[PDB]
């Protein structure tokens, strides 16, 4: 169960470059 | 001017202080607004979640012992985050809660997750990972108010649970950290000026070692305010550092199998830069996110409008009193919301509701955290995040 809507990617440190 | 002010603070107090007796509680007594700070019980417990790369550096140390001091670096070093003069946060509604997120500058985040499970007695939660490093930390805040004559204190009854994920012990477990808190005192209230002070223990404990450190009171002529001591011990009777100084100033760590060695600085807190942790914008709070509750009382403290906060102070507690009233008239009882009731023997009362397998891919245990709560900005409730715990890990199961 979710209480939270999640952002459309996953961030992590292997897409930092992206965001 | 401000000597006016004082005055009539210390007046007011002394009106409370008159009607009590040393060794009863303040749990009925309402304290006034201008000893208050601008932030929730809720949001203080992350100042002690400022110095991240302390972790990291622990996280990090191959050897047991030099990784137990690391740990033992990273949480003294919060304590000194802490307000000027002699204030205390705001106490949080039953069912508050307070999530915030740090960018740290390896490109990871931290994650922090908090709620006020319990009013009768008071209790918070909370909750803290950051994944990509395997670090994860549980406790829970258990003030119990205690006035004492010249002195008031928050005995502290929580404990922290701190575990590196990817360090295995030999039960092929991670390797576990228990943290205790040492009491919040303020002294002087009888005859002298108020002042807070720490206190008593502080007790570290790892599968190999263990450290007991009192905060120390001054003398009336030797030592200092704000002292600590403490020796690190094995199991085995076996005393490998003293530490010692001050949890505000420098603490310095003696290694006592050399005894002509002198204490070396440990800790030096004015030449620290804390990693403030970040919150989502105000007009993506809940109603019971602690900012935003508490956004008219703050915002009148800001301004040093007491009045005014003192009203708005009344109208949430009283609300909460009116809630408290229904549960009872409805035959329920409160349950919170992000936190389930821990098995029978365990460090805390509550942990997280959600599942999250210690040796998964971090990723997918961001996205886990992530579901629990709004936490970054954008992050949106859902009509399930208003639902206790206890209905959630029945679901989490069910669908199994
Ligand atoms: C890794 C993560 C690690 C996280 C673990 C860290 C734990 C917490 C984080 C840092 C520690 C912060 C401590 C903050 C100060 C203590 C504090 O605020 O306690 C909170 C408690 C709450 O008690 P209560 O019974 O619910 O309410 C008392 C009363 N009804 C009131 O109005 O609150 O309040 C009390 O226990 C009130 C009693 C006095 C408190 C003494 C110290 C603060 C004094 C400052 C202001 C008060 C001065 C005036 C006192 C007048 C006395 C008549």
């Amino acid at each position: 169960v979710a209480g939270a809507t999640l952002p459309e990617t996953i961030p992590t440190s292997k897409n930092y470059y992206l965001r | 001017d401000i000597d006016e002010d004082d005055e009539s603070g210390h007046n007011i107090i002394l009106n409370i202080i008159s009607q009590l007796r040393p060794g009863c509680d303040l749990t009925r007594i309402t304290l006034p607004t201008f000893i208050l700070e601008k932030k929730s019980m809720l949001e203080r417990v992350t100042n002690q979640l400022q110095f991240p790369e302390f972790l990291l550096q622990a996280h990090s140390e191959k050897d047991p012992l030099k990784r137990f001091l690391y740990v033992m670096k990273w949480y003294l070093a919060g304590w000194h985050i802490a307000p000027k003069a002699v204030k205390k946060p705001l106490n949080p509604v039953l069912g508050e809660y307070f999530t915030a997120y740090w960018d740290l500058p390896n490109k990871q985040q931290a994650y922090y997750i908090s709620e006020q499970t319990s009013h009768h007695p008071p209790e918070c939660a909370y909750f803290y990972m950051i994944p990509e490093s395997s670090i994860r930390v549980d406790g829970v805040v258990i003030p119990k108010s205690r006035f004492l004559g010249n002195s008031s204190a928050a005995m502290m009854d929580g404990s922290t649970v701190l575990q590196f994920l990817d360090i295995k012990d030999g039960n092929g477990k991670p390797e576990k950290y228990v943290l205790t808190q040492p009491n919040v005192y303020v002294r002087g209230i009888l005859f002298g000026k108020m002042r807070i002070e720490l206190g008593d223990h502080m007790i570290i404990k790892s599968p190999n070692f263990q450290a007991d450190i009192e905060f120390k009171t001054k003398g009336y002529v030797f030592g200092t305010y704000d002292a600590i001591e403490g020796t690190v011990k094995d199991y085995d009777g076996n005393a490998y550092y003293e530490i010692s100084g001050k949890w505000n100033d420098v603490m310095y760590l003696k290694d006592l199998k050399q005894p002509r060695s002198s204490p070396k600085v440990f800790l030096d807190t004015h030449k620290e830069s804390p990693l403030r942790p970040k919150v989502r914008p105000l007009s993506e709070q809940g109603e019971y996110e602690s900012r935003k509750l508490w956004k008219k009382v703050t915002d009148a403290l800001a301004v040093r409008n007491h009045p005014v906060a003192t009203e708005e102070k009344f109208q949430i507690e009283d609300h909460q009193r009116q809630l408290a009233k229904k549960r009872i008239e409805d035959g329920v009882e409160f349950h919170p919301k992000l936190f389930r009731r821990s098995k029978p023997g365990e460090d805390l009362d509550y942990c997280i509701y959600k599942n999250i397998p210690v040796d998964e891919d971090p990723e997918k245990q961001i996205r886990s955290i992530l579901q629990i709560a709004p936490i970054l900005p954008g992050q949106q409730f859902t009509d399930k995040f208003f639902i206790p715990a206890f209905e959630k890990i029945k679901s989490q199961k069910k669908m199994i």
